[PDB]
């Protein structure tokens, strides 16, 4: 359950991501494709090379979708209802990949929020990424 | 992988009684019913909308037979599952883009299907030897991904 | 989430497990320790030899909690609340192990219910063991 | 495992700037705070109630420094992780009973703590070299379970 400390810690670290989310989204994607290269069978149609405008443009959508879930932390199953329908019915990405993106998102925030990524913000961020994965995976069956 | 040979002849005796034409189609059938996001690689196959359609769908039964005939090839090269599957591993990666976590999911539906089909004859130690083969094939077939 | 027809399938199939619930629970356990031996780091103080009375008595605690979760399948977190509290605050069993017991549970039922283990009843029972495992691991953090 | 001779110079050059004693404590700490069921092994350890109780405990600190000292040896032999840790594998198995799935969870908390630490130096190809190293050390340590 996202406790009220968690929501404050996730709104505090995400606020500080800031106008840089789009950027941090793309660097997560990139880190995922190099560290877990099965995660690349989902983007066969992409230019997945460094600095691709396709990876930077998918970075911006993943990142906006997280901004909207942090903004309605209080009501995720409803803010994220079109993307759980998309995920569950067109994309049908295997659930394990949600773990591998949240880990490469958690390493991109750590890398860029030295001062903000405290043990407790990390637990808060790892808890919130696991509820967003649970909600985008809810209607798989 | 290595099976002790008490494991190896466990797997091998049982598999001589299988119907690769019918466990074929039931394993690939029940994968597409129990884990419906796997239907994304098979939409070309038709009507996959209820369970009774998926199981009645003859392209599903046909390709299961083809999945399970290749499976039987590595049950004969148990020493070497990687060189035996290097080619389909490349092929599921590069021409089919199949997330190798599906190979684990078919793995475990095939063990439910062999329990179903052999009843009490699929004992805790034959399962245990067959969980070691289906991790070996899933592994062998993830082998050539990049 | 358990659709009505899932509820009907779960209840039918646990319907003929009926009084062998205990004996199949001991046998899922016994397949689990032999197929996945890492799960025995959890049962240090047992005898896990073939036919141990402690495997058979813990199969019966386990199948009876499943029986109880079947009968209260429209409110399983209150029906299982104290079992979530023991998993969460004492047993503290890594979440991937629920997945390994569900699959041994499904291989035991598959093997003892030739007629009732249909694709359809296989799909509802696996949705039902993923819902009891989500509820027992709810409160881990 | 198979680290290209470029992935090993990457791992080796980041690890000779690491203070072992201090990254040790921040990784065990953060294991215990971010995956709090892992505290089922550390009852003898004292105040583990809040993040800063876990992070100031000098027992938690201490054993982090013992864990990372042995991981640090693992790094002098990337070509035989299994015989360099099969003695701790056999010990966490049979005497400590740790589910080897906790070695993935600490491995992924140490990739987060070296990022946190190195910042923009911990690049996507240096993350990818260390993911293969903490996977090799987790398999190595899981090796003698049974
Ligand atoms: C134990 C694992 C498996 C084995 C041994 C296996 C074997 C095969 C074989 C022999 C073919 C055909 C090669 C050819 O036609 O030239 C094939 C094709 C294919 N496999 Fe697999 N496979 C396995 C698992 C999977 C999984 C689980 C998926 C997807 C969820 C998958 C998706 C496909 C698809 C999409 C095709 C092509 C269907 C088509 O041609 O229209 N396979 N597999
Ligand atoms: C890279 C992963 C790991 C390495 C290299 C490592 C290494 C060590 C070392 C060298 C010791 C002391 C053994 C001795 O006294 O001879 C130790 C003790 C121990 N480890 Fe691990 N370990 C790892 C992961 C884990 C994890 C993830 C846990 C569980 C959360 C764990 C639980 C323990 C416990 C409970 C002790 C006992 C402390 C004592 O005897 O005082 N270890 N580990
Ligand atoms: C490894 C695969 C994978 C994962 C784990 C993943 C995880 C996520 C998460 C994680 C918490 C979020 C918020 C997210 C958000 C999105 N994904 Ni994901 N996606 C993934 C692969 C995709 C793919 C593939 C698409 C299609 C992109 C395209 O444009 O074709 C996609 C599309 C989207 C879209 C855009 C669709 C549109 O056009 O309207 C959003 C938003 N996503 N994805
Ligand atoms: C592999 C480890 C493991 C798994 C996955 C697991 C999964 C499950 C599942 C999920 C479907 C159920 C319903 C279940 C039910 C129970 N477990 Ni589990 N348990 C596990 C290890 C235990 C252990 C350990 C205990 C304590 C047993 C004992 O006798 O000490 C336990 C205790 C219980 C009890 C006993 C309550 C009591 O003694 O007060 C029940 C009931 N369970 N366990
Ligand atoms: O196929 P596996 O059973 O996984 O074994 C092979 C390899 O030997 P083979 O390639 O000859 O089979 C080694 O296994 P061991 O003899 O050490 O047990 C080990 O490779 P390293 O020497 O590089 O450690 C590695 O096994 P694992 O990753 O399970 O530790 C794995 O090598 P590949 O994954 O490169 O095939």
């Amino acid at each position: 359950v996202l406790s009220p400390a968690d929501k404050t810690n996730v709104k505090a670290a995400w606020g500080k991501v800031g106008a840089h989310a789009g950027e941090y989204g793309a660097e997560a994607l990139e880190r995922m494709f190099l560290s877990f290269p099965t995660t690349k069978t989902y983007f066969p149609h992409f230019d997945l090379s460094h600095g691709s405008a396709q990876v930077k443009g998918h970075g911006k959508k993943v990142a906006d979708a997280l901004t909207n879930a942090v903004a309605h932390v209080d009501d995720m199953p409803n803010a994220l209802s079109a993307l759980s329908d998309l995920h569950a019915h067109k994309l049908r990405v295997d659930p394990v990949n949600f773990k591998l993106l949240s880990h490469c998102l958690l390493v991109t925030l750590a890398a860029h929020l030295p001062a903000e990524f405290t043990p407790a913000v990390h637990a808060s961020l790892d808890k919130f990424l696991a509820s967003v994965s649970t909600v985008l995976t809810s209607k798989y069956r | 992988v290595h099976l002790t040979p008490e494991e190896k002849s466990a797997v091998t005796a049982l598999w001589g009684k299988v119907n690769v034409d019918e466990v074929g189609g039931e394993a690939l059938g029940r994968l597409l019913v129990v884990y419906p996001w796997t239907q994304r690689f098979f939409e070309s196959f038709g009507d996959l909308s209820t369970p009774d359609a998926v199981m009645g769908n003859p392209k599903v039964k046909a390709h299961g037979k083809k999945v399970l005939g290749a499976f039987s090839d590595g049950l004969a090269h148990l020493d070497n599952l990687k060189g035996t599957f290097a080619t389909l591993s490349e092929l599921h990666c590069d021409k089919l883009h199949v997330d190798p976590e599906n190979f684990r999911l078919l793995g475990n539906v095939l063990v439910c299907v062999l329990a179903h089909h052999f009843g009490k004859e699929f004992t805790p130690p034959v399962q245990a030897a067959y969980q070691k083969v289906v991790a070996g094939v899933a592994n062998a077939l993830a082998h050539k991904y990049h």
